[PDB]
RNA sequence: AGAGGCGUGAAACCGUU
RNA sequence: UGGAGCCGCCGCAGGUGCAGAUCUUGGUGGUAGUAGCAAAUAUUCAAACGAGCUUUGAAGGCCGAGUGGAGAAGGGUU
RNA sequence: CCUCUGGCAUGUUGGAACAAUGUAGGUAAGGGAAGUCGGCAAGCCGGAUCCGUAACUUCGGGAUAAGGAUUGGCUCUAAGGGCUGAGCAGCCGACUUAGAACUGGUGCGGACCAGGGGAAUCCGACUGUUUAAUUAAAACA
RNA sequence: AUGUGCUUGGCUGAGGAGCCAAUGGGGCGAAGCUACCAUCUGUG
C-alpha cells in the first residue's frame, strides 16, 4: 500500500543509488573519485 | 556446483516441498534454469515417497482398548465427567 | 607388495570410553587406525562404514566392527600420496574367535 | 616516483641494522 | 634533502612565546595477541566445482500456540 | 513428550584436553534446621478412583481441610444403542463403567504432567491498581 | 563403564534388535575418586 507521492519519492532514490560512470574520471577539472550512496539497512529515508 | 535454481523450480513443479536430483548428472542439471519438466520425465530428477508414520501402533492399542485394557484405575487423568 | 587388502576388527568400544561427540569420535579412531595399520595418511571412509558407525545415533555406537582396509594405487589423482587406503564395512554375525586375516584378490 | 593517482614531510610510536 | 622564495639594521604595529587548565582538535602507545568470539541437544561419510563452513547424494538429529504456509504497520528494491 | 507435511543446520568459528574457581543440572551413609537475621533454596506432596474430613463461619464456605486405601499386564463376566416380523428371533454400531480370575524379584498417575500440611498473631474485607528501570505493600481504589 | 536388568510415551509394518524424550525414569553395579563415614602412622 503506496500512494503515487510516496512511490514517485521512492523511484527518484533509487535512480540516485548508483555509481559515478567510469570516464567523468578522464575530465579535465574532476575531483570526483567515486559516488552519496545509501544502503537499505545502514541509512534510513527521510519518511 | 550450485543447484538451488534447479531444486527450487522442481519443488515448485512437482508440488512437493522431497526432491531428489540425480547425483551423477550434474552437468545435464545445473543448465535448466527455466527444462525442469523435461528432466522429471526422463527421470533425472524425482520426488521422494512420504517418511512413513504407520499407524499399526494405534490401531493395536485401540483395538486391545477396545477389549478394555489400558483403561484401569492407573492410565486415567482426568475425571470422570 | 602395497595392494594388499586385510580385514580388521575394531574395537570401538575401549577407542571411545568417557566420551555427543562419540559417533565423530569413532569415525577420528576408525581413521586413525586404518591410518596406522596401512601407513597411507590417505584414508576414505566408504559411506556403507559411515551408516554403520551412525547405526543407533550419534550416542549408542556399536562396541566391535569388522572392517576392510585395503590399500589402493591412487592412479587417478596426482596427489603428492601414491597410496591410499579405502576402509569398507563387513557386517558380521558375530565377533568371537575372528582373527586378523588377508583376503586374496 | 628517495613526486606512483601522490609538494615538503617533524614528533609521539614501531621494525631493522 | 628540499624545491621558491627569504633575511639583516633604523622605526612602526600586534590575535606575538605553553607542560599543565578532568584544556580543544588530531594522531599514537603500554595494557595486548590479552579479555574474549560459552543462552536455544548435533553433527558424519562420499563426490562435484574450485588456486584454495558451498552444492548434490546418503546418514544421524532438531522445530513439532512451529524454526511451517500467508498478510497488516514499517522498510523501499532488500 | 514423541512423530508426519513443511522447514532447518544448532544461531559471530573450529580443534585438543578434561586442573582449579565458576554457571547450570544429579546423587549422597548416619543425623534431620544443630545452619541462618530468617528453612534462603530445594526437597516432601502432587493425577485419577474409593472412603473420610475439624475448629470456626457472613451458613455461601473452610474443603483437594486433615487422614487412609488403590492404580501394571493379561483373560473374562455383566450392564449401557439403532433398524427388521411388562416380549421372542437377524443385521448394523461407538465407546465406557463396574465386578472377577490369572500373573510379574511389590512393581504399576513407572517418562511427561502434577496442591507439602497444621495450630496462631498483626494488617488489609474480598476481586482490582500501583513507583516502566532497586519498594506489589499494610499503600491506592 | 551410559555395564546389565526392569519400565512409561513415541517411532522404525510386527519381531528378534533398537532409537528418541538437552542423562526419560528406576534397580544393582567394575574401575577410579573419595569420608574420623580409616580395625594406617606421628619421634630424639
Amino acid at each position: 500500500h503506496k500512494t503515487f507521492r510516496i512511490k514517485r519519492f521512492l523511484a527518484k532514490k533509487q535512480k540516485q543509488n548508483r555509481p559515478i560512470p567510469q570516464w567523468i574520471r578522464m575530465k579535465t577539472g574532476n575531483k570526483i573519485r567515486y559516488n552519496k550512496r545509501r544502503h537499505w539497512r545502514r541509512t534510513k529515508l527521510g519518511l | 556446483s550450485m543447484l538451488r535454481l534447479q531444486k527450487r523450480l522442481a519443488s515448485s513443479v512437482l508440488r512437493c516441498g522431497k526432491v531428489w536430483l540425480d547425483p551423477n548428472e550434474t552437468n545435464e542439471i545445473a543448465n535448466a534454469n527455466s527444462q525442469i519438466r523435461k528432466l522429471i520425465k526422463d527421470g533425472l530428477i524425482i520426488r521422494k515417497p512420504v517418511t512413513v508414520h504407520s499407524r499399526a501402533r494405534c490401531r493395536k492399542n485401540t483395538l486391545a482398548r477396545r477389549k478394555g485394557r489400558h483403561m484401569g484405575i492407573g492410565k486415567r487423568k482426568g475425571t470422570a465427567n | 607388495n602395497e595392494v594388499v587388502t586385510r580385514e580388521y576388527t575394531i574395537n570401538i568400544h575401549k577407542r571411545i570410553h568417557g566420551v555427543k561427540k562419540r559417533a565423530p569420535r569413532a569415525l577420528k579412531e576408525i581413521r586413525k587406525f586404518a591410518m596406522k595399520e596401512m601407513g597411507t595418511p590417505d584414508v576414505r571412509i566408504d559411506t556403507r562404514l559411515n551408516k554403520a558407525v551412525w547405526a543407533k545415533g550419534i550416542r549408542n555406537v556399536p562396541y566391535r566392527i569388522r572392517v576392510r582396509l585395503s590399500r589402493k594405487r591412487n592412479e587417478d589423482e596426482d596427489s603428492p600420496n601414491k597410496l591410499y587406503t579405502l576402509v569398507t564395512y563387513v557386517p558380521v554375525t558375530t565377533f568371537k574367535n575372528l582373527q586378523t586375516v588377508n583376503v586374496d584378490e
